[PDB]
């Protein structure tokens, strides 16, 4: 998987292949973790409150939670979020 | 030829930030944006590589006016140049000096030229120095009723009181009598001394039928100055611009070339060196009366940008780098007119009561894009909240066509296609 | 309050000025009617169903009830409906 | 013939829900976030692109018709590249 080059991950897989593969899959799926607030990462946003998450020295995001719908057709709820100025809806 | 720029920061908010970010991304330059605590939900920070908070414990409008915080932000992020936009520290000579003292280039004219501009006395003295005739009026500020009476008696009866401490309307009242003249002078003087600072007023004739022309001025660091073309924005609600027409509506070609040459000469004499604006004023018989000089890039530059098809921000950044105009391939014999354009500013002002601003939440938003429609979405999107602290501009819509009626009809269609509810 | 007066409107004002005023203010405030079925008019639509409203024979517009938020501030709730091909939110 | 002249250069691209990796096999699903990339010399012809849109598996798979205009071919290419980078169509 991937075309990333470093010895550290090779060593880590040498100690543990399975956990390394699972962690790599999780990171490739959900992108950059460990940029969240601890409470945000543990419980998630509270309803209709604006929180802030930073990603880099200049990359900072403010996200607002709008609403959550119910099972539409195949148990796939539609949750509504707000961007810094925009709004989001996710299946 | 000289040191290139690797990173640029902007000191404004709204549409200018977006425009400058697009221009920089076209040239592969990193972008840095600033924002205040209240201005946290806008769309102008998602279009930048990095955005930083400023004015944490300040007023919502005065957060963007704190020089030391901006300088400190610039120092820690290895910023090479800063863009002043328009109306946010752009016309403050001290800010340019502070930027220069920190090793950061300032995108615009030198602080000396900015200080020369601003106050009207030096501008009038420079204009009267060579050609460029100005409106009849007093040279020094007027603070007395009696001297106002002699200047009323000499030139003519209808006069307008023009204030200082703000280029805005202020006490823009006209005198047609004497009984009302004394009381209006007293009221205006009291308002100037109380609500404002200097009670500087001027006695000058009110042109009965004004019609003012703008010219875009572009110059380099090597003493080469290029004018783009003229404009007309005579449509004014009370004293603010409403609708702009890119080419001149009906101007004599001799008047066109005379006004262009006068603008170029005035730019040369001061030795101006960046995107700059020269305003005028025309009477019915034909009298070009100089008004003022804007040292920044004007908000109605887009219409000039499309007739010439020359990108102004690109040229501004290139001339900030140090490249001369001939290297860029820009000559006054190389540009030409192509069609007509119209610009309209969409605001949240109730057009019935008093043009009073309205605040609320946008529930429905839609856009219309066609053959000759260019759109500049500042802060208009689904579920947006408009604040009462800043300007009330939603979208800047520009329409281009081969003729004036065609462009007008296209703009009417585009406006009909828009839908703003709430 | 008048915008449409015809001699029959004068006649109605002659018989029932009060209920006519109430009628016109209520309807002009809340848009036109008569385009909705009884389910719509007396009970209204439900979440997770698409229904149809006929205004005039030239046009017919689709409505789908996505979700409704909870009251937050200023007593100004926001609800998310979709008109045919877009999504709408109303104050 | 005499009144028609050349002025500038233009480039055309079509955004399609095709997977360029495997076989350009068309993909179906629901659009979760959409954003526009209008600019200086950018003309946009949005066919069907909006929040919560659904792509039909049986009709054509055109999302947005994007047109970039410039004074020269490299300039148009650069403008089109920046305009495409501004577009964000996740999911
Ligand atoms: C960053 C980039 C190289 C790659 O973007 P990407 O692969 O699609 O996704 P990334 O997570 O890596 O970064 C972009 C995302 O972070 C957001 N974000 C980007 N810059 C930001 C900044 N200074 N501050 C706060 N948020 C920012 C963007 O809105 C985008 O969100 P979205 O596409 O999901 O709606 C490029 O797409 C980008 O966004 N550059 C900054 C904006 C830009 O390039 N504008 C071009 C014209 S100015
Ligand atoms: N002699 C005059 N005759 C008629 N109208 C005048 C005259 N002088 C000024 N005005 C009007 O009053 C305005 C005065 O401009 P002023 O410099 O006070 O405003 P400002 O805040 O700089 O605004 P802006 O630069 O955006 O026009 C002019 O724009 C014009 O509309």
């Amino acid at each position: 998987h991937g075309e990333e080059v470093t010895p550290e991950d090779v060593l880590s897989a040498a100690m543990y292949p399975d956990v390394f593969a699972h962690f790599k899959d999780f990171t490739a799926t959900f992108g950059p973790l460990d940029s969240l607030n601890t409470r945000l990462f543990l419980q998630g946003p509270k309803i209709a409150e604006e929180f802030e998450v930073e990603l880099e020295r200049g990359k900072t995001l403010h996200i607002k939670a709008l609403a959550v719908s119910d099972l539409n057709r195949a148990g796939q709820r539609q949750v509504f979020f707000e961007l810094n100025g925009q709004l989001r809806s996710i299946l | 030829e000289y040191k290139p720029i690797k990173k640029v920061m902007v000191a404004n908010r709204g549409e200018i930030a977006i425009r400058v970010f697009r221009a920089c991304t076209e040239l592969g330059i990193r972008t840095v944006a600033i924002y205040s605590e209240q201005d946290t939900g806008q769309m102008h920070r998602q279009k930048a590589d990095e955005a930083y908070l400023i004015g944490r414990g300040l007023a919502p409008v005065q957060a963007y006016l704190h020089i030391p915080d901006i300088i400190k932000v610039a120092k820690e992020n290895n910023v090479d140049a800063v863009h002043p936009g328009y109306g946010f520290l752009s016309e403050r000579a001290d800010f340019a000096q502070a930027c220069q003292d920190a090793g950061v280039r300032f995108i615009g004219p030198s602080p000396e030229v900015v200080r020369k501009m601003g106050d009207k006395v030096e501008a009038r003295a420079i204009a009267i120095a060579a050609g460029v005739p100005v409106v009849p009026g007093t040279d020094a500020p007027i603070t007395s009723l009696h001297e106002a009476h002699e200047f009323s008696n000499t030139y003519g009866f209808p006069i307008i009181f023009k204030a200082a401490y703000g280029g805005g309307g202020r006490g823009m009242r006209v005198v047609h009598s004497y009984e009302e003249l004394e009381e209006n002078y007293t009221r205006a003087y009291s308002e100037a001394l109380a609500a404002f600072g200097n009670g500087a007023l001027f006695v000058e004739k009110f042109i009965e039928k004004p019609r003012h022309i703008e010219v875009q001025i572009l110059g380099d660091q090597y003493g080469n100055i290029l004018h783009l073309y003229e404009r007309d924005c005579s449509i004014q609600r009370r004293h603010q611009k409403v609708v702009e027409i890119a080419p001149a509506a009906h101007l004599d070609p001799q008047l066109r070339t005379r006004l262009t040459s006068d603008s170029v000469k005035l730019a040369k004499q001061v030795g101006y060196e960046n995107a700059g604006t020269v305003e005028f004023l025309v009477d019915r018989h034909g009298k070009h009366y100089f008004i003022e000089v804007n040292s920044r890039l004007q908000v109605e530059h887009t219409v000039t940008e499309e007739i010439t098809d020359v990108d102004l921000v690109h040229a501004q950044i290139h001339v900030a780098e140090g490249r001369s105009l001939p290297d860029l391939g820009l000559r006054q014999e190389n540009i030409r007119i192509n069609g007509c354009a119209i610009q309209c500013r969409v605001t949240t002002e109730d057009p019935a009561r008093s043009f009073q601003p309205d605040t609320g939440r946008i529930e429905v938003f839609r856009s219309g894009e066609g053959m000759g429609i260019r759109l500049d979405n500042a802060s208009a999107f689904q579920g947006a909240v408009i604040s009462p602290h800043y300007d009330s501009l939603l979208v800047k819509v520009i329409a281009h066509g081969k003729d004036h009626p065609t462009a007008a009809t296209k703009m009417s269609r585009a406006l009909a296609e828009f839908r703003v509810r709430g």
